[PDB]
């Protein structure tokens, strides 16, 4: 039966992205639970330690920035539209040259680390948190992707034979 | 021989210094240009022309200490009247302030800024250090620039010129006794950088003068101005004795390896003995016995570790002025005998003392006068796990109720370091506890 | 130097300015003609707090004489301390006291801001010695509010780096009922905490209080009360200039302010006084000056924060006194007062001192306290509008200035969240 291919590729690409996503939902539910304060916290230091400034850069970076001074990227936290954006992100768009380009850069880092990072700051902790699942996520939702769209076609033929 | 280069940073160690050289300048006699009309007076030091003539000497005179200062009134204090020869205009120093109360600004912030034109005085006065001996730096050590500055300084003296030591006189209330909660957080990362880099700190209560310095003393209008000239005072009774004149002369070397004997920093509370109302006012010049006693009035012993207790590995009694030979043994013999006091029980000696046999000789004025008498104390116990024990229980006593790491954070310095640091205070407590247990 | 630049918004906000350049000027020896009367060491260095040097020892401003119409341009010329100096420091143009909230943010706004802005962004980059600027704003009508609102958003957009001193004058903050203001006031006030930040609040009825019981004057003009305001600002801005081991500066004012950060309002109150400006005795010593600072009935804003919690005091001296006996004389008082402050913190209250005396005054201070437990207010705004928000005839009004539905909504959002901050922060 027709199903049968669908049924497997579909679950397959659902395995892979559950690792993943209950993070990314954690994720987002602590950039958005956050007291004013923290954001300050982040903001006000003139000299950062260094992991803080490799978290502020990296979501800054990531989200929508292509700005690595310690002086235009501390204040897009004060932005109206961050939530916006976060919440209206779209993992898909991110080209993939530059993706393992981020992964090299934050991902693979020394003192990038979750534990070095919450360390240096929890203030930072919310923050490196998205920026961890959400450029993981777009990496495992890029690698699915083949399959993901293989998946369409199929369903896409699997119409068109049902209305034959 | 003489005495040696004396570093002055913050506010309160500028007009201890300047009190400090106030003493020395009014026992010289000396001239604030010149030419000197005497042949020749002991005062800074044992020359006094061309003016100041402190074993450095020439051009436009040459200076033996350095103070840095955020305001131009004492540079205008000395240019207008006396001193103004006696110090050189490019190393009376003068910037400005933006102040914090926080480690991670004077460590960063402002660290970072001012640090190239200071540094180029360090690395010359580290070339030039007249005396031979050591640093002595003026603290300046509770504070944003206190805590953070220091806390930088202190490690690129001993990392760079280790071999050098390091005298740090401090201004700090004992742990809790401040009113302020929020005063340990600061301070729990220069405490922590102390354990390794600071070997030789004496150490002033700012507390302990206040209550004395109202009620001993009993002085109507205490203000910083008078406290800062009191501890001047207790600088110039210890140092101006041991310069080169009638005393055993002890040198810095040699009192630091009989304060530390075994690993990390000794440092003893500072006393004074002659804070006391009928002796502003003036009264008999006293025994050996008699000054002891003075010294040993209530409020000027410490009540820190109960006034008896916490098991005092020694007390040194630093006697300045005329002695006798008798009246001295007996004066630290008699409370042994008497032995109310507690000391470790593998170590029941105190044997520890500084016999010293020149009188001040200063002009009636402040709160010292012209004497034969006088006494400065060393204080230490070995059951100091209740200050380790109260830095402990204060930070969490915010911290519990509610979290206040934040600012300490937000001036540019780490989360984890803060608590780190504490926890090594609370593992600090259960070491000076067994050895203030003894064996 | 310090060189601040005073900007000045709305009729009150310039009358209080005005007031001060009049008692600063004369303090820091400089004359109604513009020429010398010092020879003290203020009338000599600090005098460039908002003054300059030129032409003989005349005085030119750092803070520039600015209005907006012609007649009351005049009145700041005539002076007697507007006098000063030749007339490129004297600027003009415009009106304002318009209306209509949601009309004065946009249509009416739009005109006026770029008048005014473009005055500032020539003088700004001209001040290289300027260590901040000074804001004297009220809320007269929609020029006031919502013009205003608009108006520190865009200055703060300009400038987020240079830093800013906000104090208002308000009418009694909300008392008696309201027809369609509610979410228009909330909308106000949620930009104003995202556009604001340092608040200092200054109530008019409290004024009228302490007119009618301390100074016992039963004619309360509010010229006379800005007067008297500004000989006590005049006591803060100068006292942290002088010497003093106590005294303060930039991130150490701050971190005092706000110990946790979210913005919060900050409350004037009295010291010595028994009375100012009438009566023999006016009051000069150590429990006088703190007797006040545990009283209730002198501080601003009509909210009463103290019943919930006390919260930190910043407290500010100029005059010859025994710093050991204040500190004995505080123990004493925040002993009275305990671990009420809040829980976390047992005293809560900085002074900052100077020996040096002020003008004809022997002693002197002022005491500014913080907002907790406030949440009063913002149920009274909410409680005040029901009956008119069921009748709804006049919102209509102001829809049709270009205001949006969901800006409205998103404020009562804000203004919940406030309710709850305060009460959080009481517990």
């Amino acid at each position: 039966k027709q199903q049968e291919v669908i049924a497997d590729k579909q679950m397959s690409v659902k395995e892979d992205l559950d690792k993943v996503e209950p993070a990314v939902i954690e994720a987002q539910n602590a950039v958005k639970s956050i007291k004013k304060q923290h954001l300050v916290e982040v903001r006000s230091m003139a000299n950062p330690p260094a992991a803080v400034k490799l978290a502020l850069e990296s979501i800054c970076l990531l989200l929508g920035e292509s700005t690595t001074d310690w002086k235009q990227i501390r204040s897009i936290i004060m932005r109206e539209n961050f939530i916006p954006t976060i919440v209206n992100f779209s993992a898909e768009e991110i080209s993939d040259a530059i993706r393992e380009k981020m992964k090299k850069n934050y991902m693979s880092n020394p003192s990038y680390n979750y534990e070095i990072v919450n360390r240096a700051s929890l203030a930072c902790g919310p923050m490196v948190k998205w920026a961890i699942a959400q450029l993981n996520y777009a990496d495992m939702l890029k690698r699915v992707e083949p399959l993901r769209n293989e998946l369409q076609k199929l369903e896409d033929d699997a119409k068109d034979n049902q209305q034959k | 021989m003489r005495e040696c280069i004396s570093i002055h940073v913050g506010q309160a160690g500028v007009q201890i210094g300047n009190a400090c050289w106030e003493l020395y300048c009014l026992e010289h006699g000396i001239q604030p240009d010149g030419q000197m009309p005497s042949d020749k007076t002991i005062g800074g030091g044992d020359d006094s022309f061309n003016t100041f003539f402190s074993e450095t000497g020439a051009g436009k005179h040459v200076p033996r200490a350095v103070f840095v200062d955020l305001e131009p009134t004492v540079i205008d204090e000395v240019r207008t009247g006396t001193y103004r020869q006696l110090f050189h205009p490019e190393q009376l120093i003068t910037g400005k302030e933006d102040a914090a109360n926080n480690y991670a600004r004077g460590h960063y912030t402002i660290g970072k800024e001012i640090i190239d034109l200071v540094l180029d005085r360090i690395r010359k006065l580290a070339d030039q250090c007249t005396g031979l001996q050591g640093f002595s730096v003026f603290h300046s050590f509770g504070g944003g620039t206190g805590s953070g500055f220091t806390s930088l300084l202190m490690e690129r003296l001993s990392v760079d010129y280790g071999k050098k030591s390091k005298l740090e006189f401090s201004i700090y209330p004992a742990p809790q006794v401040s009113t302020a909660v929020v005063e340990p957080y600061n301070s729990i990362l220069t405490t922590h950088t102390t354990l390794e880099h600071s070997d030789c700190a004496f150490m002033v209560d700012n507390e302990a003068i206040y209550d004395i310095c109202r009620r001993n003393l009993d002085i109507e209008r205490p203000t910083y101005t008078n406290l800062n000239r009191l501890i001047g005072q207790i600088v110039s009774s210890i140092t101006a004795s041991l310069r080169f004149d009638g005393a055993l002369n002890v040198d810095l070397t040699e009192f630091q390896t009989n304060l530390v004997p075994y690993p990390r920093g000794h440092f003893p509370l500072a006393t004074y003995a002659p804070v006391i109302s009928a002796e502003k006012a003036y009264h008999e010049q006293l025994s050996v016995a008699e000054i002891t006693n003075a010294c040993f009035e209530p409020a000027n012993q410490m009540v820190k570790c109960d006034p008896r207790h916490g098991k005092y590995m020694a007390c040194c009694l630093l006697y300045r002025g005329d002695v006798v030979p008798k009246d001295v043994n007996a004066a630290i013999a008699t409370i042994k005998t008497k032995r109310t006091i507690q000391f470790v029980d593998w170590c029941p000696t105190g044997f520890k003392v500084g016999i010293n046999y020149e009188p001040p000789t200063v002009v009636p004025g402040g709160d010292l006068a012209k004497v034969q008498r006088a006494v400065c104390m060393l204080s230490n116990t070995t059951a100091i796990a209740e200050a380790w024990a109260r830095l402990d229980h204060k930070f969490d006593l915010m911290y519990a109720k509610r979290a206040f790491v934040h600012w300490y954070v937000g001036e540019g310095m780490e989360e984890g370091e803060f608590s780190e640091a504490r926890e090594d205070m609370a593992a600090l407590e259960k070491d000076y506890e067994e050895v203030g247990v003894d064996s | 130097m310090r060189e601040i630049v005073h900007i000045q918004a709305g009729q009150c906000g310039n009358q209080i300015g005005a007031k001060f350049w009049e008692v600063i000027s004369d303090e820091h020896g400089i004359d109604p003609t513009g020429s010398y009367h010092g020879d003290s060491d203020l009338q000599l260095e600090r005098i460039n707090v908002y003054y300059n040097e030129a032409a003989g020892n005349k005085y030119v401003p750092r803070a520039i004489l600015v209005d907006l119409e012609p007649g009351t341009m005049d009145s700041v010329r005539s002076g007697p301390f507007g006098q000063i100096f030749r007339p490129d420091n004297f600027v003009f143009g415009q009106s304002g006291a318009g209306n209509n909230w949601a009309k004065g943010h946009y249509t009416e706004g739009a005109e006026l801001v770029d008048s005014v802005l473009d005055v500032v962004r020539k003088e700004s980059e001209s001040c290289d010695c300027l260590q901040g600027f000074q804001l004297t704003h009220s809320l007269g009508g929609g020029t006031g509010s919502g013009m205003g609102t608009l108006l520190i958003s865009k200055i703060r957009e300009e400038y987020p780096d240079r830093i800013m001193n906000t104090f208002s004058v308000v009418p009694s903050p909300k008392v008696s009922d309201t027809v369609v203001e509610p979410y228009n006031a909330t909308l106000s006030v949620h930009q104003l905490v995202e556009n604001t930040d340092e608040t200092y609040c200054i109530d008019n009825e409290a004024l009228y209080d302490i007119c009618f019981r301390t100074l016992k004057l039963t004619t309360p003009t509010y010229g006379d009360l800005n007067h008297l305001v500004s000989a006590t600002m005049s006591g803060v801005t100068t006292c942290l200039r002088f010497p003093g081991q106590l005294n303060a500066d930039l991130r150490k004012l701050a971190v005092n302010m706000v110990p946790f950060p979210r913005l919060h309002f900050f409350m004037p109150g009295f010291a010595p006084l028994t009375s100012r400006g009438s009566q023999q005795y006016r009051a000069l010593t150590v429990p006088e000056l703190t007797q006040q600072m545990f009283d209730a009935k002198n501080m601003m804003a009509a909210c009463d924060p103290r019943h919930g919690r006390y919260l930190t005091v910043a407290a500010v001296f100029r005059g010859r006194m025994s710093m050991k006996e204040v500190d004995e004389q505080m123990l004493n008082v925040q002993n009275k007062n305990s671990s009420y402050f809040v829980e976390w913190i047992p005293n809560n209250v900085k002074t900052a001192v100077c020996d040096i005396p002020p003008r004809g005054l022997k002693m002197s201070a002022t005491f500014i306290g913080n907002s907790t437990a406030i949440q009063e207010l913002f149920k009274r705004i909410s409680e005040q509008f029901t009956a008119m928000f069921r009748r709804k005839a006049f919102l209509h009004w102001y829809t049709g200035e270009g205001m949006d539905e969901m800006e409205f909504t998103e404020a009562e959002s804000n203004m919940n969240d406030l309710v709850s901050e305060y009460q959080q922060y009481q517990d």
